[PDB]
Parts: structure tokens; sequence; C-alpha cells
């Protein structure tokens, strides 16, 4: 009846500085379907962000993949920012390099 | 007669009966295995024999539709193996048969017939012959549920003739495959002409078909009087109405009687019928359907006499619209065997529009004196189109031609699915092979006849699964103006273009197994898809991006570790393509 | 063993420019189809654009999903009351032993299962008042029951067979994961080990931790999709600082001839 999102951020391939990759953000397990997801480079939103069809799982909860092409550098910091009916205020998830 | 089953069986004879019934079931139940149909046919036959015996016996009073119905609902599974067909067993006659008729060829797309090897066929033929021929009837009937039952019987005699004439040869393939391949080609054209005949009747009305028939017969029998061409048009209408509604037994009979009427009255119809009328039941009707036009009369007055100069034009038009206009097609038709029937009907249409408006005018004669001017553009436009299209077909391949059409139709009608587009082009494209051979005079009519059949195929299927408004409109507005409607259509600016992404050109390395025939269909697919990404794309850009594509495929199949390439270059071909298109 | 499943969704008041209704079609875990109320047309997704497919297949899909659109948007009339709604349906079929299909037809209102379609009686069912309302509106219609029967007992399994033949290439695809195991100082005398699997298909995959050859269980697992139909996974474990180089991580997956021991 009202579920809060689960936010994972991960690169498509293992991160290597200077080599081209994709950064994914995977918002999942939420209800209802309205959700705002923005990818952040160094705090500010990227505009070449593509995203998959809004879909749902066995348990009826919705899910969604936002993703961008990018070449990580050592200095650069990325993050995913999600708003949804069930969240006090935008939640921002930082891209852990390892996961 | 109390029993219709009895009547037909008597008239048609047993062997034709069993065939027509087997066709009947094949056409309705297209996936029921062969053996089953034979049981059903044999059941229905044996029932009939008991009414040829006693016409008042249990159930012989029933109509053919009730009996063939009752029997088709024997297989109740229907839903699991056919779909919305089962919904029909719910209903009662006559709504029931209308249902069964709507639900033929929802699925054209049934497995292809891989021909067995010529020797295995000649085995089977020499062995159980009687069956081998039934399997032909069944296999053809079920892929062409509107195939003209009586002609199919004749094709079945030709099939048998080919094997009778060729299985005694050392090189059987050299002898036979040519004959079977012509017989297949005649067949596919016949099925198509007949599907237009039934669409005409069902979806457009008796009026529309009669107009066609009058135009058509008048070309072939230019010395017959209008009074005679009508009686024939009426007879032909009954016959076709009947095999289009599935009454195969009745329509075969009636066709027989028509051939018999034609021969008995040869003198008032055509001098070219002498040879034909001396043949056996089945080849009589084919001959007469296929024979040469009679030579046209001596000193026919100008078409202006009756239709523009006469002071009775509006009188007659007011008194008998459909008769008068029939006279028009008859008089025009007999003067012009060269023109296509489609074209003559368009001309009659303009004539009628004109009279409609002009008889309402202050001075009607003044208004329509120059009606024949209006026909000049209706004749030129088709000649110009076929002329351009035959130049294009020489100057480019059969292949490169299809691509030209595929891009053309995808821009008009991008809402249609990629595989449907590829196919419709391949068939339109076949108008190069078929018609540009013929000489000047004869090209446009060949073209228009063939195109009008190909498009009707598209329309009959589109109506059951609508996806483009533009197709619906062209298909619906006028039967006789389909071709020019489609030609008139510009780039569809309503369409919201597909967008690109990294994954747009995603291929696993299974594409290098592919034959050439196979890999060309794939190119044609990528072509359609590029247009759907930007419909206003010019020929220049399109070939650019398409060369890039073929560069890609050649490159990646020629690498160690294939899937590194696809994975890595798959996005670069996308990047490439956006540049080469604008975005 | 795989299955064709449609993910129908309708909402009672959509963010403007958003669709009222939309469908995603799946073969196993791959999305082959995509549809919505704005565009009005069923389209192939991903590698399924390149499927060796027959004419009219797609516009048959479109035709069917439009009937579904009408039905779903009708449901909200039946419900009446205020609070926004979300109606979901999971419809499909899976192949069984004897050249046999097994169908599915369940629905959820505002995220809770509430309604279903009994293929024996040809009727929708469920006993919440909301489900009785919708169930009734659908049952008395342009033979909606019959079309749902044909869609599940006839169309769906005929499609599923066709995709298996003409799309082995995609379905039998195998891509083994790139693996990385890394150590991440966390707490006082603690540290987090994170084993990560990148770009693999199919999505079945296990991660396990060993500590000098003996199981340390698993900790938190996490799993997701990449843009291209492939998948991503990671599993994480708390661990005494300085004791890190004693642990390794083992990974099972259809695309690997044998399980892979992954060092730090």
């Amino acid at each position: 009846i009202q579920r809060t999102p689960k936010i994972q951020v991960y690169s498509r391939h293992p991160a290597e500085n200077g080599k081209s990759n994709f950064l994914n953000c995977y918002v999942s397990g939420f209800h209802p379907s309205d959700i705002e997801v923005d990818l952040l480079k160094n705090g500010e939103r990227i505009e070449k962000v593509e995203h998959s069809d809004l879909s749902f799982s066995k348990d009826w909860s919705f899910y969604l993949l936002y993703y961008t092409e990018f070449t990580p550098t050592e200095k650069d910091e990325y993050a995913c920012r999600v708003n949804h009916v069930t969240l006090s205020q935008p939640k921002i998830v930082k891209w852990d390099r390892d996961m | 007669h109390k029993s219709e089953v009895a009547h037909r069986f008597k008239d048609l004879g047993e062997e034709n009966f069993k065939a027509l019934v087997l066709i009947a079931f094949a056409q309705y139940l297209q996936q029921c295995p062969f053996e089953d149909h034979v049981k059903l046919v044999n059941e229905v036959t044996e029932f009939a024999k008991t009414c040829v015996a006693d016409e008042s016996a249990e159930n012989c009073d029933k109509s053919l539709h009730t009996l063939f119905g009752d029997k088709l609902c024997t297989v109740a599974t229907l839903r699991e193996t056919y779909g919305e067909m089962a919904d029909c067993c719910a209903k009662q006659e006559p709504e029931r048969n209308e249902c069964f008729l709507q639900h033929k060829d929802d699925n054209p797309n049934l497995p292809r017939l891989v021909r067995p090897e010529v020797d295995v066929m000649c085995t089977a033929f020499h062995d159980n012959e009687e069956t081998f021929l039934k399997k032909y009837l069944y296999e053809i009937a079920r892929r062409h549920p509107y195939f003209y039952a009586p002609e199919l019987l004749f094709f079945a005699k030709r099939y048998k003739a080919a094997f009778t004439e060729c299985c005694q040869a050392a090189d059987k393939a050299a002898c036979l495959l040519p004959k079977l391949d012509e017989l297949r080609d005649e067949g596919k054209a016949s099925s198509a002409k007949q599907r237009l005949k039934c669409a005409s009747l069902q979806k457009f009305g008796e009026r529309a078909f009669k107009a066609w028939a009058v135009a058509r017969l008048s070309q072939r029998f230019p010395k017959a009087e209008f009074a005679e061409v009508s009686k024939l048009v009426t007879d032909l209408t009954k016959v076709h109405t009947e095999c289009c509604h599935g009454d195969l037994l009745e329509c075969a009979d009636d066709r027989a009687d028509l051939a018999k009427y034609i021969c008995e009255n040869q003198d008032s119809i055509s001098s070219k019928l002498k040879e034909c009328c001396e043949k056996p039941l089945l080849e009589k009707s084919h001959c007469i359907a296929e024979v040469e036009n009679d030579e046209m009369p001596a000193d026919l007055p100008s078409l202006a006499a009756d239709f523009v100069e006469s002071k009775d034009v509006c009188k007659n038009y007011a008194e008998a619209k459909d008769v008068f206009l029939g006279m028009f097609l008859y008089e025009y038709a007999r003067r012009h065997p060269d023109y296509s029937v489609v074209l003559l009907l368009r001309l009659a249409k303009t004539y009628e529009t004109t009279l409609e408006k002009c008889c309402a005018a202050a001075d009607p004669h003044e208004c329509y004196a120059k009606v024949f001017d209006e026909f000049k553009p209706l004749v030129e436009e088709p000649q110009n189109l076929i002329k351009q299209n035959c130049e294009l077909f020489e100057q480019l391949g059969e292949y490169k031609f299809q691509n030209a059409l595929l891009v053309r139709y995808t821009k008009k009608v991008p809402q249609v699915s990629t595989p449907t587009l590829v196919e419709v082009s391949r068939n339109l494209g076949k108008v190069g092979s078929k018609c540009c051979k013929h000489p000047e005079a004869k090209r446009m009519p060949c073209a228009e006849d063939y195109l009008s059949v190909v498009l009707n195929q598209l329309c009959v299927l589109h109506e059951k699964t609508p996806v483009s408004d533009r197709v619906t409109k062209c298909c619906t507005e006028s039967l006789v103006n389909r071709r020019p409607c489609f030609s008139a259509l510009e780039v569809d600016e309503t369409y919201v273009p597909k967008e690109f992404n990294a994954e747009t050109f995603t291929f696993h390395a299974d594409i290098c197994t592919l034959s050439e025939k196979e890999r060309q269909i794939k190119k044609q697919t990528a072509l359609v898809e590029l247009v759907k990404h930007k419909p206003k794309a010019t020929k220049e850009q399109l070939k650019a991006v398409m060369d890039d594509f073929a560069a890609f495929v050649e490159k990646c199949c020629k690498a160690d570790d294939k899937e590194t390439c696809f994975a890595e270059e798959g996005k670069k071909l996308v990047a490439a393509s956006q540049a080469a298109l604008g975005l | 063993h795989l299955s064709l499943l449609y993910h129908l969704t309708a909402v009672s008041s959509p963010a403007p420019g958003t669709p009222a209704f939309w469908v995603s079609g799946w073969l196993g875990p791959q999305q082959y189809l995509s549809y919505n109320s704005l565009r009005g047309e069923a389209e192939p997704c991903g590698a399924w654009v390149w499927e060796n497919q027959v004419s009219w297949y797609w516009e048959k899909e479109t035709t069917d999903l439009r009937i579904k659109e009408k039905l779903f948007l009708e449901a909200f009339k039946a419900l009446g009351g205020k609070g926004p709604y979300t109606l979901q349906g999971l419809l499909g079929c899976e192949l069984g032993p004897d050249n046999t299909s097994v169908p599915t037809a369940k629905f959820a209102l505002n995220g809770e299962e509430f309604m279903n379609f009994d293929l024996k009686q040809g009727t929708w069912g469920g006993d919440w008042p909301e489900a009785l309302a919708i169930s009734q509106r659908w049952q008395q219609q342009d033979k909606a029951a019959n079309k749902e029967l044909t869609f599940l007992l006839f169309s769906c399994p005929h499609r599923l067979r066709e995709h298996l033949e003409r799309g082995r290439g995609n379905l039998e695809w195998k891509e083994p994961p790139s693996m990385r195991l890394k150590a991440r100082p966390s707490s006082p005398g603690f540290s987090v080990l994170t084993c990560s699997a990148f770009s693999f298909y199919p999505p079945e995959l296990q991660l396990r931790f060993l500590r000098n050859g003996l199981a340390a269980g698993t900790g938190q697992g996490d799993f997701g999709p990449n843009s291209d139909g492939s998948f991503h996974a990671s599993s994480s474990l708390t661990v005494k600082s300085g004791d890190e180089h004693h642990y390794c991580c083992i990974v099972q997956h259809a695309g690997l001839a044998q399980p892979l021991r992954v060092e730090l």
C-alpha cells in the first residue's frame, strides 16, 4: 500500500579511471509509481541520462534503471538522487566504487 | 427437393463432392492434421449417401451450414489450437457462419511447405495416389482459405497430370519442378485475385463487384449486347457470392451451370468460345475464364454520343443510376481491352461525380461537355508512375529496388510493424519482375492489376489488427482508388521517431552463421529501423548510415573474440549514425 | 521452462505527459515488448528488434493490448471512491510437460493482490468489494471474458513457442561475470569485504565467503540490472581489520565451467 525505495548505484563494468563505462542507478521495491530520479556528477545533474521502462516485480513493487555513459576519473564524485511520496526529502546515494 | 446435401451430391458426383467438402474443412480449420479432415469428410459423405438413398431420412432436411457447423464444433479444443474461433460454437445459425468467416486467415502466417524430395514424392504418388492428391488439396486449401474452390479442383487435375507425365523419367527433378513451380505461381495469383473478389463483395457491396464484372466481361465479349453482359454479370455475382460465403458445394454446381449456359449461347457472347466448349467439365470453366478477347465491332460511335452529346444524359441517370453507369463501363470497356479494369472504374467514378454535380446545374450539358478532360489526368498518372518505377528497377537491382520501396512505404506508414513493412515491400517490388518485361502498352494495366491485389492483402489483414490511421483511410475510402491514395501519401510527420541508445544495435555473434538471403533480410530490417529513427532522412544520409552498418557486420565477424567487437563497437555505430542523420 | 509475462499497469491520475496505462512484456528475465496509452502501439525492446519475426505479429500484440487498455481504464469507473488508484496485472503462461501451457492471471490494486482470472469458469474473481466491482464491470462487456480466455489459452502460448524457436540466440546467451573483491576500512577494529559481480547473464548467481577454506556465510547481498539486459551483483561482510587477506570469495554461475575462487 505504500513502500519506500531501495537505491543501488554501481558501474556496469569494474571501474577503471580514464576508461569508458556506464554508471547505473537502480531504484526498486517502491510503491506507488511516481518517482523522480536524477544522476549527479559532482553535485550537479547530468543531462545525457537515459532510463529504462517503468516495470514491477513478483511482489508488485515497482522498479526502474537510470543510466549514463561516463568515464570515471579519480577526482570526480557521482551520486543518485531520488524523490518519492514516501521520502521526507530527496535522498542522495553516493556511488561506492567497490560495489 | 427436400434435402440440399442430396441435391449437391447427385449433381457434383461423389469424387468432386468429397474434394469440395475436404476443401471446406481445410479452409475453416487450417491446423487440424490431415487424417482428421479425412474422417470428417468421410463422415459427411456417408451421411449424404443416406439422403441420396432416402431424402426424408433423419436430419437430411438441414441446411449445409447447420451440418458443416454441427461438425466443426466436434473439435471443441478449438480455443487452445485456433483462438477466437471457439467463441463461434457458442452461437446459432446464421450468426454462427458469419463468425467462422471472419475467423479465417487471422493467421496467414502458418509454417511454409518445404517440398519433399522429388523421388520420395514420386514414391508416395505411385503408392497411395488417391491420398497424395488429397494432401495437395488440403495443403493448398488451408493456406488460402478464400481460394476459389472449383478452380482448385482443376489445379488438382494439373498436379496429377504432372506426376503422371514425369515419374517415369530418369531425371525426375528436371521434368517436374518446372511444372510444379508454374503451377504454384498460377496458384498464388489465383488465390489473390479471388481474395479481392470476396473483399469487394463482403466489405464494399454487390454494386462494387458488379461494376467490376461489367467492365471486365465487356472487355472480353465486346460484341455481346449490354443485355447479355448483365445476365452474365448477375450469374457471376451469384457464383462468387456463394464461394465467398463458404457455400462451396452450391457454387461449384452453379458455376457448372453457368459454363453450360455460356456454351449453349455462344453466338450471343463470343466467337472465341468454340474450342473451349468441347472440353470436360473442369477444363471448360477454366478455358472460358482464361480465353482470348473477341475482336471488337466495326463502327462503334464515339463515347461522346451517349454520354455527353445526347439530350437524354440526365434523364437516364436520374431514371437508373446503376444501369446507366453500367452502360458507361460496358461501352468504355468494350472499346479498350488495353486499359485495366481498376482504371475504368475510376473513370466511371469521375463520370458519376460529374453527372451528380452537373445535373443539379442551371445548364447541365454546359457543365459536363468537357468531362473527358477529367479522364486525361486519371490515365497519365498511372502511366507516369509505372514509367518511373520501371526506370528505377533497371537502373537498380531487384534488391536495390525493394530498398527504394521499403524506404518509400516506411515513410508513409511507419506505424506499421518492421516485419510487415519488409514483406509488403518485397511484394510491391515484385511489380518490377512481373510488369517491366511487358511492352509499353501493356505495362500500366499489369502493374495496376497486380498492385491492387497486393494492397488488398494489406488491407484485409490490417482491418483485423489496425495500427495506422492512414492505412485504414486508404483502405476504406474507395476500393477503386487505393493505389493512388497510397502513392499520394507524403512523409508522416505525426510519427514520434524512435530514439537512439547504446543498445540500439545489439547483436550476439550468431549473425555470421547467416546465409546471404538471410543477411539481406536483416539489412532490410536495419533500413526500416533507421527510417523509423528519422523519417525525413534523405537518400544520402540513409546510405551513409547503412554502409556504416554493413562495415560493422563485416568487421566484427572477422575478428578473434567476436563479442568484444559487438559489445565495444555496437555503441560507436550508434554514435556514427546520429552524426550522419542530424540526431 | 521460461515464461511469457505481461506487466500491465494503469493509474487513475497520471503526472501530465505521462501515460495512463502501460505494458512491459517479458520472456524470462528479458524485456521483449513495450506499450503505452500515449503512443498506442506495441514495440519490440532491445535485441528483439532484430528477431526473425513474422508480419502481423506485432500488430496482433498491439491489437490485444488495446483491449487491455480499455478494460483497465474502465476499472476506475467501477471503483468510484476518491483515493488515487494503481491497477496492476500479471498475465502470461509457461510451458509444461506435455506440449502444455500453464497460465497466470493475477491483479493488484494499490499494490496488493486482490483479484484473479479463473480460466476454468472464464470469470474474474476476488472478494474484496473493490474486486467485486471491477470483476462485475468486466464480466458484462464485449465478451471481455472470451478475449481474456483466448489471450491466455491461445495467443500467449503460441507466442511463447514462436519466440523460443526464433529467438534461441538471445535466450541461450551466456556471459560470465567480471569479479572484484575489495577491503574497505569501516569501524573501530572492523572492515567491510565486498565481492562484486559485473555484467553477467543469466541472472542466477551465488556469492559465498570463505575464511581459510571454511564458510563465513554470506552477508548482505544486492542485485540489479545493467542497461543491456545483463546483471550486477554484490555481497558484503564485516571482518576484523588486519585479518582481511585470509578471506576469499567463491562465485557460481551458469556461464563458468566451474566455480571461481576470487582473491583479494
